RNA sequence: UAGCGGCGAGCGAACGGGGAGCAGCCCAGAGCCUGAAUCAGUGUGUGUGUUAGUGGAAGCGUCUGGAAAGGCGCGCGAUACAGGGUGACAGCCCCGUACACAAAAAUGCACAUGCUGUGAGCUCGAUGAGUAGGGCGGGACACGUGGUAUCCUGUCUGAAUAUGGGGGGACCAUCCUCCAAGGCUAAAUACUCCUGACUGACCGAUAGUGAACCAGUACCGUGAGGGAAAGGCGAAAAGAACCCCGGCGAGGGGAGUGAAAAAGAACCUGAAACCGUGUACGUACAAGCAGUGGGAGCACGCUUAGGCGUGUGACUGCGUACCUUUUGUAUAAUGGGUCAGCGACUUAUAUUCUGUAGCAAGGUUAACCGAAUAGGGGAGCCGAAGGGAAACCGAGUCUUAACU
């Protein structure tokens, strides 16, 4: 029984299309093109989510020296003071403090000033 | 159609009991008072294949 | 029942299926590796050939002749001897039964084990053993 | 063995290890497999690259043209002049062992009755060779579609169902794998039960 | 095109 | 398998066994009897089939619907539910089909029965010579000249004649068996340009014939020869009366037919590459496989009244395509202009292994018969015993004078 693929073969490419949609030239209109486009597309969206953590960990780490050196202490004093406290903050929230209350974050240089000298 | 036997390995090669093959060895046919009487008796037993050339027989005579 | 009928676990195994995609394995060469002849189409060598070596069946030497006479004779065991009609034996009588086949024109009996019935085995040539098995049961075998 | 009918209300007995025996599933579906697979005719063919009504002289130069390197125009990369593994007509007609589908008929029969499906009666035929008369008398039973299974063949009966789709009625030599199942009652007379005892065996 | 010319000669190199 | 074989590659029987089908004679010869068998070929008639054909059962009302054969309700025909068409899917609308008959003629057939024409049965003979064989050179035998019998032979010779001859695989002897040098003979057997019907786990317009369409045509070639592309309005042409722009155009907009004219002949469905128009957003101080993670602003829809949904994406981190080949590719190594359709581990028969199913020391049939995927058919194959080159022996056996 001879089997002919036209119809799955507009399935393949229009699936591949559809992702490539609002890539410039032909990558969203030749398929030929836009398979390669959807891969590469696609291993980046893997290595950027890994890169992601790093990318958002030097943001808050700049947040956190940024202000840290207002408040007169450096970052590495100011981590080292809050290790020796036993502060189990990250850097995420206490970059976020940084930002919004400078208050409870000025406290919180405080204790890391308390224990560190 | 049917496999067709290497003839020339028929006349060479016997199964035996638990289907391995014997066969001659191959150093006594000619140039023969120079070779040592122990070298030539121990060649006068049958003997049988070795693993390594066992597939080549198992391929080659496909029956016996 | 007949759209509920299935075969056993194992019993269909569909095959590999050469050159279909990456996710496949045996695809894009599908199994056959890289280039060389065993890779092309028909290639691979034939029987026995040891590329070139001089091959196994001509290193060594061809013994033997073949015998005319090892065609027509039999080998007859014990189970069926039986089989064959009563009590009475002989070359003919055996082939009836078909133990032994047309062709064949001598016959032996080979100590295989146990027969039962009080047997005349006639013509036949019976060897050591199970004389004394068809002796032993209760027969007798005349020359 | 104890088939009890339903008209005469009698029993009858029939060897246990023939009739009221076990139910190999993957048997019954490997003599159902090789039985609709001994139906096909299989006469299909296309034709190869060499039966393709073309030539053989090489379409263009070896080298130095342009366009890739054909040799014939009958090659199956080709429009029009293909199929680079033509199919030919063949047998699909497989083997099974004999003791294989007679057991695998005593399985089905064993299945049938488990069911209450298979149906003994005593003699059962029609008078006129009227399908009218197999209407209301299927009507009766409450048979809609059944196998009507008799051991003596008769002008009588036969015509009279030769036109009703749910009916089939065979002789007692001719039950097949694929009917046994395929009908949703069947129906059989003691004669026809007496023969297929001997035969299934 | 059913008349396909001999291509322009190489650069001889030898 | 036995063998044949640079004993390599490979080639490959027979004997004997099962089956389909069976059928025997005539001349080399005169006498006797003599139309004694049956055919060859005419004549008529009996059937039997083809070449035209005939009859051929049984249904309505409502519901949507362009239209019903569809829906539910309710009746019947069926030795007719094989198919096809009918405004959508019909047993009961039409053609049919089941079945039942039918031929003036021309016939094919079986034979009945005449009829031209040819010749049985007995008794006695006769029993195929430049042939068999041989040397030389080749060929067919499974057999390649080998220790090579058998047959056909180009060349040169050359028997005996039933007290004789040929074969029985070099050859001789004994046995067995058959009788050439002249012929004829059905059936099983192979094949399908063509004819009829039927069938398809075959194709459905790049497939299947090369050809569904006045295709072996256009067209190419001096010629041989090559050799395409090309289906579909709708149920019905009802295929557009008429009016207007326009060149008594092409093309178009109204009307009109139609269920639908985004079914209008460039006609079912109408995908993609490609080419535009309209909106939203981004861009004219900004460098790079063009994406990705973060994210402003804007434009729409949401529902809570603050964040969703969607589109674009300023700015920023990172980020040198895919395939093949390779030790190694961003590679300035190969390949691809793009889309769409086609395009490559198949099939037949043997052997070996693994899964699984049946049976089990047994398992199993091939051809063929078959109211037939049944059942018969055990011809046969593989196993249950091996050792040896082999006779031969046998749970042993071989080597050897024997084996510690």
């Amino acid at each position: 029984a001879r089997v002919k693929r036209g119809v799955i073969a507009r399935a393949r490419h229009k699936k591949i299309l559809k992702q490539a949609k609002g890539y410039y030239g032909a990558r969203s209109r030749v398929y030929r093109v836009a398979f390669q486009a959807v891969i590469k597309a696609g291993q980046y969206a893997y290595r950027d989510r890994r890169q992601r953590k790093r990318q958002f960990r030097q943001l808050w780490i700049a947040r956190i020296n940024a202000a840290a050196r207002q408040n007169g202490i450096s970052y590495s004093k100011f981590i080292n003071g809050l290790k020796k406290a036993s502060v189990e903050i990250d850097r995420k929230i206490l970059a976020d403090i940084a930002v919004f209350d400078k208050v409870a974050f000025t406290a919180l240089v405080e204790k890391a000033k308390a224990a560190l000298a | 159609p049917k496999i067709k036997t290497v003839r020339g390995a028929a006349k060479r090669f016997k199964k035996t009991g638990k289907g391995g093959f014997k066969h001659k060895h191959a150093n006594l046919r000619h140039i023969l008072t120079k070779k040592a009487t122990k070298r030539k008796r121990h060649l006068r037993p049958k003997a049988m294949v070795s693993k390594g050339d066992l597939g080549l027989v198992i391929a080659c005579l496909p029956y016996a | 029942r007949l759209n509920t009928l299935s075969p056993a676990e194992g019993s269909k195994k569909a095959g590999k299926r050469l050159g279909r995609g990456i996710g496949s394995g045996l695809g894009k060469t599908g199994g056959r590796g890289h280039k060389g002849q065993k890779s092309r189409s028909g290639g691979g060598v034939r029987r026995g050939f040891e590329g070139g070596q001089m091959p196994l069946y001509r290193r060594l030497p061809k013994f033997g002749f073949t015998s005319r006479k090892a065609a027509i004779t039999a080998e007859i065991r014990l189970s069926d001897l039986a089989k064959v009609e009563g009590g009475v034996v002989d070359l003919n009588t055996l082939k009836a039964a078909n133990i032994i086949g047309i062709q064949i024109e001598f016959a032996k009996v080979i100590l295989a084990g146990e027969v039962t019935t009080p047997v005349t085995v006639r013509g036949l040539r019976v060897t050591k053993g199970a004389r004394a098995a068809i002796e032993a049961a209760g027969g007798k075998i005349e020359e | 063995m104890e088939l009890v009918l339903k008209d005469a209300q009698s029993a009858l007995t029939v060897s246990e290890t023939t009739f009221g025996r076990d139910f190999n599933e993957a048997l019954v579906h490997q003599v159902v497999v090789a039985y609709a697979a001994g139906a096909r005719q299989g006469t299909r063919a296309q034709k190869t690259r060499a039966e393709v009504t073309g030539s053989g002289k090489k379409p263009w130069r070896q080298k130095g043209t342009g366009r890739a390197r054909s040799g014939s125009i009958k090659s199956p990369i080709w429009r029009s002049g293909g199929v680079t593994f033509a199919a030919r007509p063949q047998d699909h007609s497989q083997k099974v062992n004999k003791k294989m589908y007679r057991g695998a008929l005593k399985s089905i029969l064993s299945e049938l009755v488990r069911q209450d499906r298979l149906i003994v009666v005593e003699k059962f035929s029609v008078e006129a060779p009227k399908t009218k008369l197999l209407a209301q008398k299927l009507k009766d039973m409450a048979l809609e579609d059944v196998l009507i299974i008799t051991g003596e063949l008769d002008e009588n009966l036969f015509l009279a169902a030769r036109n009703l789709h749910k009916v089939d009625v065979r002789d007692a030599t001719g039950i097949d794998p694929v009917s046994l199942i395929a009908f949703d009652k069947v129906v059989m007379t003691a004669d026809a039960v007496k023969q297929v005892e001997e035969m299934l065996a | 095109p059913v008349y396909i010319p001999r291509p322009r000669p190489p650069h001889p190199r030898l």
